[PDB]
């Protein structure tokens, strides 16, 4: 069938191409945020670290965090 | 085999020219606004030390859905779907009647919904693309007030589409799997 071909496709090739590295931005992220009195940086750790505090007793998912981990992860003869 | 031969062809252009089309095709997916939007952010961020922790909170998802540009069309993608030209009007009832559910949703609240999803229940497309189904998530809608009922009717009438939603394929039954 076509709609079902075009409909499986899609899923096809989210799942190949575009999982891509060219995801090198991260270093030029960080780079670029530390600038600038506080910097934006800063401004984000803080977001995080004061989100935390709370006695939230169970933690949510909050996927800016997850984002921004991943950020600060891919940070780094 | 037939999600398989689908990572065949999604494998096809990975290491025919019409493999070629393919790699041209790539290439344009992926991209002034990504500079500003990203400047922006970081205008704001700079000069105005920033109190509202809610606008913190709502900038950087900008940053990052715009420096992901990528990974931001990575989460849409599963909800994407493509329909026929023909059943559209199925469709748009359908989700004319869905989002009835999701505004009732934030709540007569028990009456509403059987009318809902009764005609949920009865649409041409709950059979026909039950892959479109999982992609609105709706089960998990419908779960959720089932969720927020069970602390009475209305209970029944859920569990009497969730069921109905495990018929119809089995990734759609995989869905309900984990809330055993």
């Amino acid at each position: 069938p076509r709609h079902r071909a075009v409909n499986l496709f899609l899923q096809g090739y989210e799942k190949s191409w575009i999982e891509t590295e060219e995801h090198y931005f991260e270093d030029k992220l960080i780079e670029d945020l530390a600038k600038p009195r506080v910097d934006p940086l800063h401004q984000l750790i803080l977001l995080f670290s004061r989100t935390a505090l709370t006695e939230k007793c169970k933690l949510e998912e909050d996927f800016l965090y997850m984002a921004y981990a991943d950020i600060m992860a891919k940070s780094c003869s | 085999d037939f999600h398989e031969d689908l990572m065949t062809h999604c494998g096809i252009e990975l290491d025919l020219t019409i493999r070629g089309r393919l790699l041209s095709l790539v290439e344009k997916v992926t991209y002034t606004l990504q500079q500003l939007i990203s400047e922006t952010m970081v205008r704001w961020a700079q000069e105005s030390v920033i109190e509202d922790p809610e606008l913190v909170r709502a900038m950087f998802v900008l940053l990052h859905r715009q420096y992901d540009g990528i990974g931001g069309l990575v989460r849409a993608l599963p909800k994407t779907y493509t329909i026929n030209g023909v059943s559209v009007e199925d469709t748009i009832n359908l989700l004319a009647s869905l989002g009835q559910i999701r505004s009732l949703l934030s709540v007569e609240e028990e009456k509403l919904m059987i009318r809902g999803l009764g005609d949920i229940m009865n649409n041409k497309v709950f059979y026909q693309h039950p892959n479109l189904m999982r992609a609105l998530g709706m089960h998990e809608t419908v779960m959720e007030v089932m969720v927020n009922v069970l602390g009475p009717k209305m209970v029944a009438n859920c569990c009497r589409f969730l069921c109905y939603f495990c018929r119809i394929s089995r990734q759609n039954q995989k869905a309900m799997f984990d809330h055993l």
